[PDB]
């Protein structure tokens, strides 16, 4: 993707997070979890759906139009119906091939924004108290139990309050 | 003395496979179809109002072919003609049937009212042992069939103007006699002419005598024409022979009516959208079902598949 | 003892609603309208060279129906044909009307060249008064009724050749009377006919005998054929009754020229484009006015309204 | 959009920016101050006014056509007419319609990206003297007086120069 | 003491103009064309098969014009119409040429299989020197000139069933005259008729007498029709006079046949694409050698040039 | 183009890097070189020939279709047929010119993004011992010689080898 996260610094996908598109996963003293991201999730489904309800909106009504089909051999108006309904079924077939091939070049592109704005903002909140292990993961440079992760999941973490353990750590 | 914490994505055992701008095939988590590519076979009755001509094609209906009397007055939204419909009466042709047949179609209507014409010094509602009607010789009910009275057939000049608010089909034909004892016999004239006009067009019609191939025991043909009259014009024919006289008008209308061959069953259910395989449900914008389709339909390509990515790549490993 | 340097964008407190691949409605800072939805209600006379037909459809005034003899020679880029216009000589019809209005209109002149057609042995210029021209019986100006002199009506047999480096396009016409009697009476003969022929083409036309409706006075009616004739090529005309005869050829041209149904008024202005609604502008790519149109004009689209971002969202608030 | 700057980790559009498209606000010793920057702009206005020109380039010219209304009933020919012209207000109705949608897709995600490219440059003048906050803003840790602070503006800031002090301040 | 670890990308000295969304031009390193606009000029013999019809048109080869009965039975994918083509046997028109031309170009064969039409008290295979057959009067090949035998000319009135599980195309004709004299001497009758159906279907024709412009010596023409019998059908031809008689008939068939207009040589080369330039390639997506083309083709585009990039932005200098 | 990276915060492109698409360029104390990084050359190369490869794929097969020159006037059915062909030529070449710019912006955009996704990368490996100098460069705070370089290009760096020696260079 042009973004480089899914399929790129994120080795692989997670079969086991089954209540989220994207999430955390953690190891601390007090063992190792996982919780999905909702407002991460909730904006690649909502440009999902958005993108899906475009496309399924309103099918055309039409009602007489021309033969299609004919018994007889009848020269040159008939060589002009088909000729129309032929031009017009490539045309369409055209719209069709081109609107798929756009739509899901940008779902995947998208998709792979949404992990990636996930992990900047992750990266951001934890300041100078973490650092990036390029792999989509960052090694937190300070005691950080349970309430702490979740913290930093539900972008409450206050790096002030740990910053002197950290640095210490780091350098 | 510390902890790591990991960002990631979903992912399937088994995603899809869609196409992209650069990638032919590539995994995705999840997507959808947008190409109907099935039918239930049977074609629902509702929204739109369907008519099985059974074993009438509309023309036959039209013209009032016995065994599709059936259908006198009727309407539809939908006309569906089946292959195995056939003609039981006078054998006839249309000149330009398709266009008769696609302007009734649209019309979506058979009403028909009778009106008085007066046909001085001729025999009126010949029929034959073609067209059956009962047990006895008949004709089309909405055609009717002069020829002479005693040794004569006058000249007919009559006229029918259009008083009403809406435009008149009549639909009318012209007797080709297989012989010249035929044509004299019926007509007087050795040589008939059937003449229909409003004040802006006319049709001049000479009947051709000769033998055509043997339809349910006749050499003899009926040809079709229509003349259509706007409120406030007037009809008038003008024959000397070989006239088969209109009984009155069809009632004109414009709508969303129209005509499709098939022969899929019509079944008690809903659906907006008709083809000749049957209805197709329209949630997807494209199909490929049939490019013969009614109502509000998804447009037909010519991909039998094509699936929008609903989810992000599938990268299992 | 630091500072602080923040990074932003601008926004309005209220901008534009847009359309895209994800959302029906998202707001931008700015958009601009690409269909055109609207019009002054009236044609431009330039830069195209308007012809208002007034009373008159092209038809009438190619054939030279005498209340629009004001449009003989005319020229136009566009021909304007009236909803008020009327027919006012000998009750006709055509054949295949819409493909001679549309390859006359195409043209773009009814430039027309007399030819000395010679006529042995008829009468030439019959008039009626279906078609008067002042308070006398006429005819159309571009066509010719021949009758019977004396008691005779001979086989008409003529030709005319194109020795000229354009095309020539003939209007012709065939009488059908409303009697036996009349038939007679005009053309002696009891049933004619009229073959009017080029060296690889020809039209053969019987006439139709019989009463019709009374249209100004008459149950008899003309009806009107056309036929091209190629330099080099020739034309030939044989009938032995109920010929109306061409005079002469309308002078045939290619180019840019159309015709349209409008009751718009024309005005002193400028535009490119021209529906029947009026002129409108063409600066936009699209336009919902009207699927008719003649010019350099903005594609026809169902949507009234499309609005191309031209700014990045507008967020004012979180 | 995808960078996920604007309506992102920029909170919201400043309405009081009246002379630019993005900028810089600060706050420093010798009071707060607002500028537009004057590239980023410029960037962003010449890319919509070059997709702009596309698309309003050229309308095609057309003379004699096809007649599109009709006063009597005619049939097959007539269907065919209607038909024809009914299938290009379609497909061109359609193009119309997908032209606008891609076009503003793609004015929203480069307007965000060029917020975002402003954003990154700036950092990386900063080096190792600031600090990204996580809403747009650097925490620089160094007295950065109204010079200073244009000196970071106009792209001419020597991190050297402060680097001793900053480092000192921050760790 | 350490190290520094540049990161970029390649450029060239010049790179090639594309056009984006935003830009009408950008250089990028390298792009590739997707518009074919050039032709060799001529037209390859395979894989289709060519019928190349020199001086004949598919009609007068259809009909059995003497110099054009070289190619009796002959069979094609594409049938090649050449500008010097010319007819040299009766003349005659065909209301409807461009469908009958149409119709035989997509069955793409002119298999005839002659059947023993009895008719009895007509003289059979009339001639002219109009159309010579080697050195004597002659006809078309497929078409047998009726006339009368002794002083009479009788009811003509003969079937022929399609026992056969293909349609059959019936080609046939009408006789004009240019005089009574003509008309009499043939036909007996003042005035022919000529009726052919099918069980759903009829066409009857009078004959129209006069003189059409001298084309070889003659006057008079011949018109062409033609009806398509389906199997269990039967074909009835009843005339009393000037019927030009079918032979028997064409075999219909159904495939990738079909015609085009062209004066490109015919080379020993593969291509795929035909156009009336030449054969053109068809790797590329698009074309604007012509919009005429049979076979598998690009798509014809106004445009006469359009790149793809296939490389990215070429920024050799700041 | 969208990632800032190439006609960005990279000023130019080299010319003088004639073995790939994208790659590196060092100074060290055995004195300075360049190579192609091959993976992300061949992945800007395999998305481009994806492209191409879907763009140049099956041209459609015609045979008898309509007749679209005409050597007489003839009015109503012509008028039909040569509307019907302008028509599908001008929805042709208006499918050919979005095709090839919405390709095209699209080429610039992905190329410029493997650009910024190689200099993310490189970055990423480097962690505390190097810095971002702004133009695509970074410098690296420890004694790098060709074997180490070479470690870097070909992602076995080992960070925590030379943590110690860098941090100290960069902060005291
Ligand atoms: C109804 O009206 C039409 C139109 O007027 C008449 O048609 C003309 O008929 C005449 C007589 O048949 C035709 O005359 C013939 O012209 C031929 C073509 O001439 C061209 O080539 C020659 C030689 O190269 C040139 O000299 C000439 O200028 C032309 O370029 C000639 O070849 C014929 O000549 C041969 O036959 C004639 C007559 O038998 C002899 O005089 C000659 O010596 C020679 O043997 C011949 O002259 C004329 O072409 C017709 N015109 C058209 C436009 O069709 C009908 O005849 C008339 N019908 C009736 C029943 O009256
Ligand atoms: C002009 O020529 C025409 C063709 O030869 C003549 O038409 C023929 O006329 C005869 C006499 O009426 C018809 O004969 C009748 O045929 C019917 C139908 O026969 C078919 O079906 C039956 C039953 O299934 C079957 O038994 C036969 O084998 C046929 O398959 C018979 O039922 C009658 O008894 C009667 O014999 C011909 O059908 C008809 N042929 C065609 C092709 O139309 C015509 O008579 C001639 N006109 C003149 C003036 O002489
Ligand atoms: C065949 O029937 C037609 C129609 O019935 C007859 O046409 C009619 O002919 C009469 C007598 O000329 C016309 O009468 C005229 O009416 C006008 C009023 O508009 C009046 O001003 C005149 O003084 C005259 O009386 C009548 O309009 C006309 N009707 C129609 C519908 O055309 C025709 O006469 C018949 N033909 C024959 C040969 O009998
Ligand atoms: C964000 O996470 C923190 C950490 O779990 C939450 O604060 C704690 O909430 C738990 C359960 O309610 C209490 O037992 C602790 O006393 C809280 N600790 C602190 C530091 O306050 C906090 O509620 C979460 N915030 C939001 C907005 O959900
Ligand atoms: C894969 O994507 C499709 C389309 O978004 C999902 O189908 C929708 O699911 C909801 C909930 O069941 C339905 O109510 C909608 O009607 C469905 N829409 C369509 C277009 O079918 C589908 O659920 C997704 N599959 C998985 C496994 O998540
Ligand atoms: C066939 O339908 C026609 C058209 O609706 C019927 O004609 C109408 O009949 C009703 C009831 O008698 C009248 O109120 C209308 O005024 C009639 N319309 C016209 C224009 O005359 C006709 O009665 C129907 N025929 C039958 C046998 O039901
Ligand atoms: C819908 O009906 C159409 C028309 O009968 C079917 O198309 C035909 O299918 C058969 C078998 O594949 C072919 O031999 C014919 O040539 C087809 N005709 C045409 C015009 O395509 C079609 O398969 C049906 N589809 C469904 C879903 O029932
Ligand atoms: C341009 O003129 C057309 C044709 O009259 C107008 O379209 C008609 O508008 C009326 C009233 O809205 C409708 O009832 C008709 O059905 C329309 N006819 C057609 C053929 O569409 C149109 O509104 C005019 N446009 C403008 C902007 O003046
Ligand atoms: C292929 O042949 C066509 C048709 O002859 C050429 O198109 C003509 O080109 C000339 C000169 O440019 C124009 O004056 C005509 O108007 C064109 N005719 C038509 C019908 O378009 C075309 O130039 C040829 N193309 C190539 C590559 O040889
Ligand atoms: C909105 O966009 C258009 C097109 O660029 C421009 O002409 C107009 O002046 C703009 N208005 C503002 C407020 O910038
Ligand atoms: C029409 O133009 C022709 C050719 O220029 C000319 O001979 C003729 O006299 C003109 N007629 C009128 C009414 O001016
Ligand atoms: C940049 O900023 C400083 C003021 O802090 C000024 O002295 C210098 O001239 C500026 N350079 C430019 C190019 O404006
Ligand atoms: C390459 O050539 C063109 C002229 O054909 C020139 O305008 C363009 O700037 C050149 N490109 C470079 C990178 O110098
Ligand atoms: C330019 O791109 C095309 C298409 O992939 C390729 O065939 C050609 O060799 C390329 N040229 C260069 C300079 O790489
Ligand atoms: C012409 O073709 C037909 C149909 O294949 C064949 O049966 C017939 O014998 C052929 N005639 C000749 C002379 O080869
Ligand atoms: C990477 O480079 C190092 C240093 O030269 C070398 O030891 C090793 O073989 C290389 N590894 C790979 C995977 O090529």
């Amino acid at each position: 993707g042009l973004f480089g996260a899914i399929a790129g610094f994120i080795e692989n996908g997670w079969e086991g997070m089954i209540d989220g598109w994207y999430g955390f996963r953690h190891q601390n003293s007090e063992g190792t979890g996982q919780a999905a991201d909702l407002k991460s999730t909730q904006a690649a489904i909502d440009q999902i759906n958005g993108k899906l309800n475009r496309v399924i909106e309103k099918t055309n009504e039409k009602f007489h139009q021309i033969e299609k089909e004919f018994s007889e051999v009848e020269g040159r108006i008939q060589d002009l119906e088909k000729y129309v309904e032929d031009t017009k079924i490539d045309l369409w077939s055209y719209n069709a091939e081109l609107l798929v091939a756009l739509e899901n070049q940008h779902t995947i592109d998208l998709t792979d924004s949404e992990m990636n704005k996930l992990f900047e903002k992750t990266g951001r909140q934890l300041r100078e108290n973490a650092e990036d292990m390029g792999n989509g993961c960052f090694k937190i440079y300070h005691k950080c139990d349970n309430a702490c992760i979740e913290s930093i999941r539900n972008g409450t973490y206050d790096h002030d309050v740990y910053r002197d353990e950290a640095l210490n750590n780091r350098f | 003395p510390g902890a790591t914490l990991c960002l990631g994505h979903h992912a399937v055992p088994n995603g899809t496979l869609v196409k992209t701008i650069t990638d032919d095939q590539i995994e995705v988590t999840n997507a959808t179809e947008l190409v109907q590519s099935s039918s239930t076979g049977k074609i629902c009755n509702n929204p739109h109002r369907i008519l099985d001509g059974i074993d009438c094609t509309l023309i036959d209906a039209l013209l009032g072919d016995p065994h599709c009397d059936v259908f006198q007055n009727e309407t539809w939204d939908l006309f569906v003609e089946r292959s195995k419909a056939f003609s039981n009466c006078y054998p006839y042709d249309v000149p330009d049937y398709a266009s008769l047949r696609s302007l009734v179609a649209s019309s979506g209507t058979l009403e028909f009212i009778t009106e008085g014409f007066t046909w001085t010094g001729v025999t009126q509602n010949g029929g034959s042992n073609a067209c059956k009607r009962g047990p006895g010789s008949g004709f089309f009910s909405r055609l009717n069939w002069l020829t002479k009275s005693g040794s004569t057939y006058p000249v007919l000049n009559v006229t029918m103007p259009n008083n009403d608010n809406f435009d008149k089909l009549y639909i009318w034909g012209v007797h080709h006699p297989s012989t010249n004892q035929e044509q004299t016999s019926l007509y007087v004239q050795a040589s008939g002419r059937v003449t229909v006009s409003t004040r802006r067009s006319q049709q001049t019609i000479i009947p051709n005598i000769g033998s055509r191939p043997w339809v349910r025991g006749l050499s003899s043909r009926i040809s079709i024409y229509w003349t259509i009259v706007k409120p406030g014009d007037v009809l008038v024919i003008n024959s000397n022979g070989n006239l088969i006289a209109p009984r009155g008008y069809f009632k004109m209308r414009t709508g969303k009516s129209s005509i499709m061959r098939s022969d899929a069953p019509i079944d008690t259910c809903i659906s907006e959208c008709i083809t000749p395989n049957g209805s197709i449900p329209n949630d997807k914008p494209f199909q490929n079902v049939n490019k013969i389709t009614y109502g509000a339909c998804p447009k037909y390509v010519k991909q039998n598949t094509l699936k929008l990515a609903t989810g992000m790549r599938n990268v299992p490993e």
